[PDB]
RNA sequence: AAACUCCAUAUAUAUAAUUUUAAUUAUAUAUAAUUUUAUAUUAUUUAUUAAUAUAAAGAAAGGAAUUAAGACAAAUCAUAAU
């Protein structure tokens, strides 16, 4: 209920009536993981050191 | 009541009179806020602002008379208002800088990040001259198969093996692959620095962040040389018949 | 039509006379008016000539025409224009010059 | 040239001296000449030189570090404090004069309040005061400074100037008179100001500082010789804070917004 | 209410962790324990009213909406993106500095106010009107040096005091009589409601070009002068677009024909600040009838000039210091046209 | 043109009368955005096909006069008239690459000569075109 | 049922890999005002993505741009 | 002139019931580079810069066609035509 009241507040984007607490009002991203990509296991890391 | 037609810009009987009123701008906002200092150590909110291109800028300032110093000056003034703390920066200098920003974004899709399969080997194709070569790389010892035949078989000179195994040994890790190599077309050394390029591009999916070893090893580079055609008038593609002054 | 913007359908220019073309470029780059370069003054040339000079391809040919423009009022002016086109070209830059040199 | 500043009510003042504080005369002693002797020999000092085209707080800032050049320093911070003294004790700053508007009251600020309970060990500002006028009279002998200072660390201190002293510059505080002996700790004190302006890599071997002031008092015997003849030094501070114009002093706080 | 935003700023980030770190946990080894659970996990509480309010709450919320929406005042606060420090951390950089703006419009001014000093900037942004222009003004910045004996033309005998240290003197009282002579011809012209051209090329001048046009409404050329920029004004400055302005000098915000915008716009005045380099500028308003203002050194012809402004050229001060008077006075020009055109 | 498309694209799947949603789409394989009536919108017969139509404009022609036309002492003498520009200004600053027929004549360009015979022997006219 | 499986599993493993066992520590409520946030935000960027693949599979537009 | 162009190169999509098999291929469309970034050592109009090296991001390195105006009264009346 208290949910969908904050977005009674809004009626805009999805996004920007979220309000994210770290703001961002727009999250636009191309293509999937592309910062985070696949963290390296273990022995890659050792191999590669 | 009275009408009358006049320029546009202070700066219309100047050379170019857009890019000077543009300059002009961003000079009274750079004069404005003398204060508001730079930003500390850079590498934490620099080198994120692609500003415009040469040509991008033609078309909405300078055009045909955009002068290379008058783009510099232009990149050194947009530089300095961007080089001021977030924290004090205000709507002015945001607006300003808006139009230069540009949305110089390009969406980009079709990675296809290449994976182990369901029996876990990488399957890779590289070429050199005009031969081919697909490569399945999986877990295990130092055992190599080239068209189901042995590796001394198939290749008599060592050269050839030696090349096959750099890839293996840049890495060290030549006991612990198996190669089953399906070269085909071209002579013996195609064939094989083809095997080599593509177990090099097999090995990334096995470890990706060892991209760079390879790559500075000039493994993952394709050997574009290939036989040049031979030319209409003369012999052998750049040989010429014997030159008689008399 | 496919007239693209910014160009004028063609019209009579056969009998369409110099001196208008002359007046409205003249207007167009100085302020002068069209009206009395096209009435009040008088076209009459005084030096028709081949000027040749030679470089390497060979002996280049141009016309060299020298016109006077007045009002028969007080105003005269003397312009020489040159071209290698045709003489007629040649008249319209004295033409031209004479009324810019009044 | 430098010239005395205008200051607001001027004929009030001149008819007599600040209520509470100085007489007429004590006033015109300290403002209206000794004031006007400053400027000129200030004036003077840097007449046809690069430095009198400055107001006397960067010019005291500018020749910190010059040895030498210590004159125009001495005379730049002695106006420069002796016009904040005369601000942070006008009776009322708000030409009002005509109005007659007397029910104006100055009273300190809770923000003001709030940071002495931060600073010291949160005692009261009468404790302060009484505190502030002990140390006054111990450790400044001859002529000097009194100031409630604060610092980039959000701490009032007391900075016990022995002479023309600018708190801003932490090198020529000027707080311990070395004439006369000095304790191991002070000494210990000063060897760490020797060491922290060596560090400075800059040509002209200057330190960063803020700690700008609050609340000055002059303790020049301009002031109080002949209101509060001698020795009465102490009774002329105190009175002086009593009576203290507190809309400038609360504003002189950095308000955060 | 600091209350939530004091739980390490912005919280939840564990969450964010978890998700993460399940990423990349095989799903084939959750998935079954938790698959069979289903048929056993109802346990008591309104299951059916829950799942349907949690349909609808994704329906309406995550697969039907306005993800891309459609076709896409009173600055309250100064610095309003400044993140305050915390009571007990102490003053940041940033705080710092507005701290020391504080300190400096008020507390820097303590102590003696300055007076019967010289400061540049004011050149340009005070001029004086050309009645009250001394001659004393005149020679504290420097018109009255002219250039050395042997670089002299002999054409500007008459404007010349005699020769000092190695350079001709220039008279003063014959530069105040043309300088205010041009000065309200200026005046007249932009009362007028003519276009004014402030022409100077040597180096540092800019400034003082950019505020005397914008003062007058003018125009000005600090880049180098294009040759045929008034003789072959079609070719050169035929490409850049103008406008139609009314008696107050508003746009009228109306779109101009093709032969109105390709027709030629002619200076009424133009103003010289160095004639010995832009002498194609000049015989280039001699031949197109434009009258011209120009200083003239020791070392230039006057006779190029309409009016002529016998002064030193080469220092900064000087022009910057003739050419603030005769903004001055284009200035008060438009200001009385303005006000005519207003209430007449 | 191709910026109205994209927005048609953005309208009609942002909104597709607000009912077709994910999992109902087939993201896997199916392309099938939406009516054909909103791919299209404002895009027709009477405003696309004349403005993306090219080599409308001729903006460059010469002629070659070649042989034994003027009666001189017995030589042979070529004009030519040469009037306007010969190279298509849209195919080095936009996208599309121009196509050199037979692999040796740039598409822009028209060219043909004929003969024929006069008193003296034979000539030649050469005409070039290039259509913007 | 909804499964809801994974919700239960996800408030277990909440505090997990920083401590097994801590309390509310100062939440909105059991850590739900801004969870549902952050799973409406990744469903966001799914449909972007759904967006931009649909947008490249289908782009066709005249050259000469 | 350069660029667009073609052979070749890297990648994406599509087609092929993998008995026209080779899919390690064939050929249609598109993208890519006349590479970018950073650091330093240089001479300089002072980074409002060039070459020297390094680093790291890259698969990225070639060939073919096109040979202007004029001159050689160069060759061709045996390609053909007058
Ligand atoms: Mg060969
Ligand atoms: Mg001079
Ligand atoms: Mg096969
Ligand atoms: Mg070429
Ligand atoms: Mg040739
Ligand atoms: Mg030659
Ligand atoms: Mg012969
Ligand atoms: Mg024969
Ligand atoms: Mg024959």
């Amino acid at each position: 209920n208290e949910l969908r009241e904050e977005f009674s507040a809004k009626e805009y984007l999805p996004e920007t009536s979220l309000a994210p607490p770290g703001q961002s009002k727009v999250d636009l991203l191309q293509g999937s993981q592309a910062g985070s990509k696949i963290k390296p296991t273990a022995e890659q890391l050792a191999q590669w050191e | 009541l009275p009408r009358r037609i006049v320029p546009k810009l202070a700066t219309f009987y100047s050379a170019n009179p857009n890019h000077e009123d543009r300059i002009n701008r961003l000079e009274r906002l750079l004069r404005k806020y003398i204060k508001l200092p730079s930003q500390n150590n850079n590498e934490a909110q620099q080198t994120k602002a692609p500003w415009i291109s040469f040509d991008e800028y033609a078309l909405i300032g300078g055009g045909t008379k955009l002068k290379p110093t008058q783009y510099t000056q232009l990149l050194y003034m947009l530089n300095k208002l961007h080089n001021i703390d977030p924290q004090l920066t205000n709507d002015e200098i945001t607006s300003e800088l808006s139009q230069y920003y540009k949305k110089s974004s390009m969406l980009s899709n079709n990675i296809k990040i290449k994976t182990l399969d369901e029996f876990g080997r990488s399957i890779a194709v590289g070429k050199r001259k005009s031969s081919t070569a697909k490569v399945f790389v999986v877990r295990g010892t130092g055992e190599i198969l080239v068209n189901g035949r042995q590796l001394n078989d198939y290749f008599l000179k060592m050269k050839d093996r030696e090349s096959i195994m750099y890839p293996l040994q840049v890495i060290e890790s030549v006991g612990k692959y198996n190669i089953f190599a399906t070269t085909s077309g071209g002579g013996p050394t195609g064939q094989a620095e083809s095997i080599m390029h593509a177990i090099a591009k097999a090995l990334v999916v096995f470890n990706p962040l060892l991209k760079s070893r390879l790559h500075k090893a000039g493994v993952l580079t394709r050997d574009y040389r290939h036989v040049e055609r031979k030319k209409p008038g003369k012999k052998k593609a750049r040989k010429m018949p014997t030159w008689v002054k008399r | 039509n496919i007239l693209p913007p910014g160009v004028s359908l063609p019209n009579d220019g056969g009998r369409k006379s110099k001196s208008a073309d002359v007046a409205a470029g003249l207007h167009k780059q100085t302020g002068v008016d069209p009206d009395y370069i096209t009435r009040k003054l008088t076209m009459k040339p005084l030096v028709m000539k081949r000027v040749s000079n030679q470089t390497g391809k060979g002996k280049i040919a141009s016309f060299y025409a020298l016109v006077v423009v007045g009002d028969k009022n007080g105003m005269v002016g003397l312009g020489e224009g040159k071209s290698r086109e045709e003489m007629s070209k040649a008249i319209f830059k004295a033409h031209w010059d004479a009324v810019r040199n009044l | 040239i430098h010239v005395v500043p205008k200051l607001p009510n001027s004929k009030a003042l001149l008819q007599n001296g600040v209520p509470n504080i100085l007489s007429s005369s004590g006033f015109k002693t300290v403002w209206f000449d000794y004031q006007r002797y400053l400027c000129d020999k200030l004036t003077l000092a840097t007449a046809g030189q690069s430095l009198e085209s400055y107001y006397p707080f960067h010019i005291l800032l500018k020749t910190a570090g010059n040895p030498l050049q210590s004159n125009i320093f001495n005379l730049a911070s002695s106006i420069h404090n002796n016009h904040l003294f005369v601000e942070n004790i006008l009776p009322s700053a708000v030409e009002h004069g005509t109005n007659s508007n007397a029910v104006v009251k100055t009273e300190p600020s809770r923000l003001f309040l709030s940071k002495i309970k931060d600073s010291f060990n949160g005692s009261d500002w009468e404790v302060v005061k009484e505190e502030m006028i002990y140390r006054a009279e111990n450790e400044v002998l001859g002529q000097g400074w009194l100031f409630l200072v604060e610092n980039n660390e959000k701490k009032l201190f007391i900075l016990t100037s022995n002479n023309n002293g600018t708190p801003y510059y932490f090198p020529r505080n000027q707080s311990f008179d070395l004439n006369s002996a000095i304790s191991i700790d002070e000494f210990a004190t000063l060897k760490q100001m020797k060491e922290l302006i060596g560090k400075s890599t800059k040509l002209n071997g200057k330190v960063q500082d803020w700690t700008m002031p609050i609340i000055c008092v002059n303790l020049w015997d301009h002031a109080y010789l002949h209101d509060y003849g001698v020795g009465n030094r102490s009774k002329y501070v105190k009175n002086v804070l009593d009576n203290l114009n507190w809309s400038v002093v609360n504003n002189r706080i950095f308000s955060g917004i | 209410d600091e209350v939530m935003l004091l739980q390490q700023k912005l919280l939840y980030d564990e969450i964010r962790s978890e998700l993460k770190s399940l990423s990349q946990v095989p799903e084939d080894e959750i998935l079954p324990e938790l698959k069979k659970s289903l048929e056993q996990d109802k346990l008591s509480d309104k299951e059916q009213q829950l799942e349907a309010e949690l349909s609808d709450f994704f329906r309406n919320y995550a697969l039907l909406n306005k993800l891309f929406d459609s076709k896409t005042a009173t600055p309250t606060k100064p610095y309003p993106n400044l993140i305050p420090s915390a009571n007990d951390k102490p003053y940041s950089s940033q705080e710092l500095f507005l701290r020391q703006l504080n300190h400096s419009m008020r507390t820097a001014k303590l102590g003696a106010t300055i007076s019967k000093v010289y400061y540049p900037h004011k050149d340009i942004f005070y001029p004086p009107l050309p009645e009250n222009i001394t001659v004393e003004s005149l020679m504290s910045a420097g018109v009255h040096l002219g250039q050395s004996t042997s670089l002299w033309r002999s054409s500007t005998q008459s404007y010349i005091y005699g020769e000092y240290k190695g350079i001709h003197i220039i008279d003063l009282n014959q530069t105040l009589s043309y300088l205010k002579r041009a000065a309200k011809v200026v005046e007249g012209v932009s009362e007028s409601g003519g276009i004014i051209l402030f022409l100077g090329t040597r180096q540092g001048q800019k400034r003082g070009l950019e505020e005397a046009a914008k003062k007058t409404h003018g125009y000005y050329v600090s880049t180098r002068w294009i040759p045929g920029t008034l003789t072959n004004s079609t070719e050169i400055s035929g490409i850049w677009e103008k406008q139609e302005i009314d008696s107050n000098d508003n746009p009228t915000e109306r779109a101009l024909s093709p032969n109105e915008t390709s027709k030629q716009v002619k200076p009424d005045l133009l103003v010289v600040l160095n004639p010995t380099e832009n002498r194609n500028a000049l015989l280039e308003a001699i031949k197109s009838r434009v009258p011209t203002i120009a200083i003239i050194d020791t070392d230039s012809e006057p006779s190029l000039v309409t009016y002529p402004i016998p002064g030193n050229d080469d220092s900064l001060r000087s022009v910057n210091f003739l050419l603030g008077v005769l903004a001055r006075a284009g200035q008060r020009g438009l200001q009385n046209r303005l006000a005519r055109n207003n209430e007449k | 043109i191709n910026n109205n498309k994209y927005n048609n694209m953005i309208n009609l799947l942002n909104n597709n009368n607000n009912i077709n949603n994910n999992n109902n789409y087939n993201n896997n394989n199916n392309n099938y955005i939406g009516n054909i009536n909103n791919i299209y919108n404002n895009m027709t017969i009477d405003n696309i096909p004349m403005d993306i139509l090219m080599y409308k404009y001729l903006v460059g022609w010469s002629i070659k006069f070649k042989g034994r036309l003027s009666n001189n002492n017995g030589r042979t003498s070529t004009t030519n008239l040469l009037n306007g520009t010969f190279n298509n200004k849209k195919y080095l600053w936009s996208n599309i690459n121009n196509n050199y027929k037979l692999n040796y004549i740039p598409s822009n360009h028209n060219l043909y000569n004929n003969s024929n015979i006069n008193k003296n022997g034979k000539y030649n006219i050469k005409v070039k075109l290039n259509f913007i | 049922l909804k499964l809801l499986n994974m919700i239960l599993s996800m408030m277990n493993k909440t505090n997990n890999n920083n401590n097994i066992i801590i309390n509310n520590t100062l939440d909105s409520l059991m850590n739900k005002k801004l969870l549902l946030k952050n799973m409406l935000l990744d469903m966001n960027n799914k449909k972007m993505n759904n967006m931009k693949r649909m947008l490249n599979n289908n782009n066709m537009n005249p050259a000469g741009a």
